[PDB]
């Protein structure tokens, strides 16, 4: 298969390129501390941001139409499911909803730093502060919305069948609800102590 | 005949608004002329808007027999 | 959405007005708005000779809401009167509130200064203003809070008028009064809070102006800690709101 | 400046403290949409076994708490106005790493074993004592992740 | 001149017109008049409110250059 | 060259004007394809379902709309000297629109197939394909709001 | 139309340290870069000195090199040049120009490009 | 004390971007390559046994 | 070399110009050869709607014709010493349209496929096929309005 | 050596050169395999017709054409000192008409597999494989238009 | 700070004692889930077996008691100031005992799927399982040995 080719085509070349600069003695080289000190810190804050509103809005769309194809599928014989279970598309887009908090958040930091001041050790922080905390509220909502898009499926396609097994199933669904409740608070935690960009 | 009807209204309003627009720009409203990015001269703008709305006020003239017979 | 238990208050009236007005905060632009009223005036003024002919469901929609649809154009109307914008244009009905500079050049930078209160709506010395969206967000932003957190308590206080209703006195001491003291004591509060804010003349006294969505998060990550005091006793007022949620 | 505390430090603490999270709910998301699959499978054939039988999802959650207490106290390590040194770093990658990955392979094992458990327990309702036993076998796995988080989190800032 | 109890001022006369309302309100179709009017004054109130409100104080100040120096 | 306005800054802006209507159209395209073949599969043996039942193809159009709106926005901001705060504020604003619209694009394809073929055989299921659709229209806009947010700070209070 | 004013001249002794001072209106001072020209009895125009917008960034002629420093405060429109170990060689007319916007770049230097100077002050050793 | 007279921090940014960007452009068309068209409900099929 | 006009600046210009036209293509190839197919597989039998069936492969031949409009107008801006911010836009005004262009093409391909063989069956639905295909069609077309404001900001102001 | 003509500039000459002939016989050779299989496929009953479903051959041929006056014309271009700037251009020319080569060898194969087979069943459809194989041959003419204006470029006005 | 010792030496040793956990917890993970499976599916026939057909998972799970004592083991032996050596040291210990308990899992995970359902048709055929099983166990028993035996160097005889 050409894709798992490349895969091992591109470790092959790492692993020999790290070898070649470890054996002639410039292992030193590659240094990864540097490149964390030169990269300048609005790319990791801007990345942060920007896929943390865009992972979270994909996590609320794969869910919908798992649960909506479903909805509609299911309702052709039983047209009385499609306003109860609105529910589970609620419980899908909500988790955008988080993402773009967090983006009103995080953008109130955006300050333009002092170029003296630019690499210092609060901004530093800030920049990668913001990346890492909008990675976790946007990949945690992503597996959030899946999950409980792929709940909010089995939830109408029972429905249809006896509507005493709604209630029930639904608690499944808001039990894979505060996944993404619990990446904000984790999120809001570690962007707390991170200063504006001075 | 349906035709009629969609270009009397939008003609309707293409009389009204334009009308108005010129108006504010005859005045040198702030709205209008305000901006270093604004048109320089208003009453030359205004003219050139006043031609317009008589064109859309013969549209409408025209159009409101067709609705009529 | 569905049928209403027999004798419970009917979500009708509610909704007669609260639809098309939580529309219109939304949708709000005088001409649009008016544009939109005209389409549904025109239906209800010739409702006679619609009702009898025979209609497609996509148009059969339309004339069954008429009625909604020009209520739906009213409000937006109104809002859009108190956003104050016409087709994405301001409209310099009263005295500004903001009075610019003596002199400036062209291409010269200049800020405005506070010599009023605009009487209805924005002020339109906001328009083409490059900080513009600075402050219309902070104000549309609580704004859909304050209408959203009113709303909910409205309608949750229908739940008290059931249970009285139906003498279920288990349920005020069971469901209605926790309930009640739960969202009141934080979001309730962080309305209260809001409100307040644009009382204080936080410039005029030198101090610090809070950030309100801080304080929100800090009273429950770090109760009895205060950056920036909204009022006095601002700590000891706080724990007591969290304690009273948690029971 | 102290050489142990270059101001790169923090970003291995955070790519910690997100590792820790994100992977946990990755764990508990799969365990319960597997298992919600199950449940959901005997729903139209025996209603009655459901509200006894969420014990799957129960315990997937629990995976989810042992993500939060981990990256939360990550979190309150990290500071803008400390030596936060490199050692304590690596320590708080390693943290994420073992939590994280733990919470994933318990997920998948609670998911597993859930979904046929109860979907075969209604053919079988003996059988249901055996499940929670195996269970507890497929939580503990979390539970281990947790405890060495805990170990190097202790170490890592003294 | 403007102040908070500006507002408290409109709220009076606003609760006050309701209620009256509520008393002189027709007997034909009552409770729709009764809900529509008074719950359309509160609510059409809080706009105004809000919107009066936000700029009593405010935090900030319009800025810009594009304006020309006649205005 | 300045520190803090380095040759390479506007590549970001560039790239990020670029990426905001590239995303979006396949997104839209996706949107499109998908739910036209419904429309076509249905209306073969129901064609006086045909108009009513346009509307997934409407609202994929919409999340383009938005890629072209953030497009032109950013597009107005660029030039050769610009900051390197300036790039990446483009850069995620473009990314963020981009990335929303393209979800919003593939959901409004898969759920507008199945509406308008279970439209077909229930016609109280049309409203109820409507409702669901919008949610995922709304995905696009929540992409919309952050980008105006970022882009409203590209310019201000920057110095080079 | 933009306004500058140089302040601060007159002469000086050899070895002194005299600081010049400009003041401008009529554009936004922050968005273009600032320059200071000087003109000896009979000679043309010599660039002196240059500065960003923000000020981080700074260009000396060698002449200058070491002995003057060039700065900038944005708040106040307003434009600086400390000079220290002043020698007979700077006899000159200097003037306070509006340069290219935002920063220098190698070919609008070498160009001595500027928009508009005012009338300078006289300084002497 | 440079990262590299080749590898500097600025391409490096540039790369890593476009990086990430060509990944998302992966995805999205390695989707858009399983669109199938729903051939049966098109073309009219017959036989003499049904009604 | 001046820092601002380096000697690999036009690298990103001839990319740029090769680009808007490589991807179009594509994309027009693919809506020419999908749609082909239906044309061929439809016509057998009902020749008489050929040149109906027709337009698709035309709104499909269009989205080429956007490429070659961008790609001549770039050629002629490139040059040995444009500046580098010259070079991103070129090569952001080629990525625009050529991927965009790409999107429409993926479009328009399906719903012909699908259009053609169902109006085959019911007369009525070629008017739908048509009404969809211009929605298609129109992405290109934002493609080409952001590409050619690019390109008028991407020699104004450069000080090479 | 000289700043703007780096010894390794004539790389990307003799990669445009070897690109624009590899690509586009790779397409034509393409559009002449899935052409053949349909020519001996359909004329099995009905060689009468063999001359002329030739056609879509002939096509995919001429599409290999480009490619070698394109390819050609760079073979003269390149010189052991050239700029490194006619090294991009001569890139661009090679890659433009080569990938886009390559797509209408692509549709001109898919489209004439499927008419080839229709046309010995319904003679009237000869005219329409040829109209569509027609807008598929344009695709390779716009890529060697392209390649023609920036191999003009490439060294008018060039300087060492 | 010395040669010996750099800042950075604590990197290997943490990944090694991370190591031992994470590898060990999948090969668990998989043991117990599919002779999870193997149970379950018996157990419908046969459910006064359970207690006694259980075993395989008592030996998936154990599996992971020995990446907790190794990982722990290492965790004691982290430092600030730790030399490199002592860093390869845990990171070979970590490696050790986590892949080839990896190894084990998927030993035990097939033998007692099959063995168990095997057990449910032949009660002779357990105490041959449980034999299967115990050389799968050791493969475990083994890496552990080796990870104990590195850690126990991991320190002696090191200067700063």
């Amino acid at each position: 298969s050409f894709s798992h080719f490349l895969y091992y085509l591109v470790l092959i070349v790492v692993i020999v390129y790290g070898l070649y600069k470890l054996f002639t003695g410039h292992g030193s080289d590659i240094n990864f501390g540097k490149f964390l000190l030169r990269t300048s810190p609005y790319m990791w804050a801007n990345l942060g941001i920007a896929l943390c509103v865009g992972l979270s809005v994909v996590g609320a769309a794969w869910g919908i139409f798992i649960t909506g194809s479903s909805m509609i599928g299911a309702g052709v014989r039983a047209p009385r499911i499609t306003t109860k279970n609105l529910i589970s598309i609620i419980f899908c887009e909500v988790v955008a909803i988080y993402g773009l908090i967090i983006a009103i958040v995080f953008s109130s930091k955006l300050t333009v730093a002092t170029a003296e001041n630019m690499y210092s050790k609060s901004n530093l922080y800030t920049g990668y502060s913001l990346f890492w905390a909008g990675i976790t509220v946007g990949a945690s909502n992503l597996i959030c919305g899946i999950a409980v898009g792929i709940t909010g499926a089995t939830a109408a396609i029972s429905d249809a069948a006896d509507s005493a097994l709604f209630v029930k199933i639904l608690v499944i669904e808001i039990f894979g609800s505060i996944l993404g409740l619990l990446g904000l608070i984790v999120g809001l935690l570690m962007a707390g102590k991170a200063s504006e960009f001075q | 005949t349906g035709k009629a009807w969609c270009c009397t209204v939008l003609s309707a309003f293409g009389v009204v608004i334009l009308s108005v627009i010129a108006h504010l720009f005859n005045t040198n409203h702030e709205s209008f002329v305000g901006s270093i990015n604004d048109p320089e001269d208003g009453p030359a703008v205004a003219h050139t808007v006043y031609l317009a709305a008589l064109v859309y006020l013969v549209f409408f003239v025209f159009c409101g027999f067709q609705v009529y017979l | 959405y569905g049928i209403a238990q027999y004798r419970e208050i009917n979500a009708g009236l509610p909704t007669i007005v609260t639809f098309p007005f939580m529309f219109a905060i939304m949708f709000g632009d005088m001409g649009h708005g008016f544009l939109m009223t005209l389409a549904a005036l025109s239906l209800v003024l010739n409702e006679k000779k619609i009702n009898k002919m025979k209609r497609g469901e996509i148009f059969d929609m339309a004339f069954t809401g008429r009625y909604i649809i020009l209520l739906m154009g009213v409000f937006s109307m109104y809002t859009g009167f108190l956003y104050n914008d016409i087709f994405s244009k301001t409209m310099t009905i009263f005295k500004s509130g903001w009075k610019w500079p003596d002199h400036w050049k062209k291409g010269e930078s200049i800020t405005a200064t506070s010599v009023g209160t605009y009487p209805i709506g924005l002020d339109w010395a906001w328009h083409g203003t490059e900080n513009a969206l600075l402050f219309s967000n902070s104000y549309k932003m609580k704004l859909s809070i304050l209408m959203g957190f009113i709303h909910m308590t409205y309608s949750y206080f229908f739940s008290l008028a059931n249970h009285l209703y139906f003498n279920s006195m288990i349920d005020i001491i069971g469901n209605f009064i926790p309930g009640l003291l739960f969202m009141q004591g934080i979001f309730g509060y962080l309305s209260v809070c809001i409100v307040y804010k644009w009382a204080v003349d936080w410039v005029k006294d030198g101090k610090p102006a809070p950030g309100l969505l801080n304080m929100l998060i800090n009273m429950f990550l770090s109760p009895g800690t205060i950056d920036d005091e909204l009022y006095p006793h601002q700590a000891k007022v706080q724990v007591f709101l969290l304690l009273m949620a948690l029971v | 400046s102290n050489i142990y505390a270059p101001l790169y430090a923090p970003f291995f603490g955070f790519a910690g403290c997100a590792a820790a999270m994100v992977l946990s709910c990755l764990g508990a998301a799969i365990g319960t949409a597997k298992s919600g699959i199950g449940i959901a499978g005997i729903g139209t054939f025996k209603p009655e076994l459901i509200m006894k039988s969420l014990i799957p999802v129960v315990m997937s959650g629990i995976l989810a708490i042992y993500g939060l207490v981990v990256a939360v106290l990550i979190a309150g390590n990290l500071s803008p106005t400390e030596d936060y040194t490199l050692f304590n770093g690596f320590m708080h990658l390693s943290c994420g790493l073992c939590v994280g990955f733990a919470c994933l392979s318990s997920g998948y094992a609670i998911g597993m074993v859930g979904d046929v458990g109860v979907r075969k327990y209604m053919h079988q309702p003996r059988l249901f004592v055996g499940i929670v036993l195996i269970l507890i076998f497929s939580e503990v796995l979390g539970l281990y992740g947790m405890i060495v988080a805990l170990i190097l989190n202790t170490r890592g800032s003294e | 001149m403007s102040s908070f109890y500006t507002v408290v001022g409109v709220f009076i006369v606003v609760s006050a017109m309701s209620v009256l309302f509520w008393i002189m309100a027709p007997k034909n179709n009552q409770a729709v008049w009764r809900s529509t009017v008074i719950l359309t004054l509160a609510m059409m109130f809080l706009m105004w409110a809000i919107t009066f409100l936000c700029q009593l104080h405010p935090l900030v100040a319009p800025r810009r250059s594009d304006l020309r120096p006649e205005f | 060259m300045t520190e803090l306005c380095p040759v390479y800054a506007p590549f970001f802006g560039a790239i990020g004007c670029a990426s905001a209507i590239i995303f979006t159209s396949l997104g839209a395209a996706y949107g499109t394809a998908k739910s036209g073949v419904g429309i076509c599969a249905t209306c073969v043996l129901r064609p006086d379902l045909l108009f009513k039942n346009i509307v997934p193809v409407i609202m994929a159009g919409i999340i383009a709309i938005y890629g072209l709106v953030v497009s032109v926005l950013v597009c107005y901001s660029l030039g050769q000297k610009q900051a390197l705060y300036t790039g990446f504020i483009q850069l995620g604003a473009g990314l963020s629109v981009g990335l929303s619209g393209l979800a919003a694009g593939f959901a409004i394809g898969i759920v507008g197939d199945a509406g308008v073929r279970g439209s077909s055989q229930q016609p109280r299921l049309f409203v109820g394909m409507i409702l669901i659709l919008i949610f995922a229209e709304v995905l696009g806009l929540y992409g919309l709001i952050v980008a105006l947010l970022l882009n409203s700070r590209a310019t201000q209070d920057v110095v080079c | 139309q933009v306004q500058l004013q140089e302040s601060g001249g007159g002469l000086v002794q050899p070895g002194g340290s005299l600081r010049l001072s400009c003041v401008a209106s009529g554009f936004t001072f922050s968005r273009y870069a600032m320059t200071w020209v000087r003109q000896a009895p009979g000679k043309g125009l010599e660039w002196v000195s240059d500065i960003s917008s923000g000020g981080s960034s700074t260009f000396y002629t060698d002449s200058v090199k070491g002995r003057f420093t060039i700065s900038r405060d944005n708040a106040k429109n307003t434009l600086y040049l400390q000079m220290n170990s002043l020698k007979p060689d700077d006899t000159a007319i200097y003037f306070c120009a509006k340069g290219v916007p935002s920063y220098y770049s190698d070919y609008e230097r070498r160009s001595k490009r500027y928009d508009s100077r005012g009338q300078g002050t006289q300084v002497t050793v | 004390d440079i990262l590299s007279s080749i590898w500097t921090e600025g391409l490096l940014m540039c790369l890593i971007v476009s990086a990430l960007l060509l990944f998302i452009l992966i995805v999205a068309l390695s989707w858009i390559s399983n669109l199938d068209i729903t051939y049966g409900a098109l073309e009219k099929s017959t036989n003499p046994i049904k009604k």
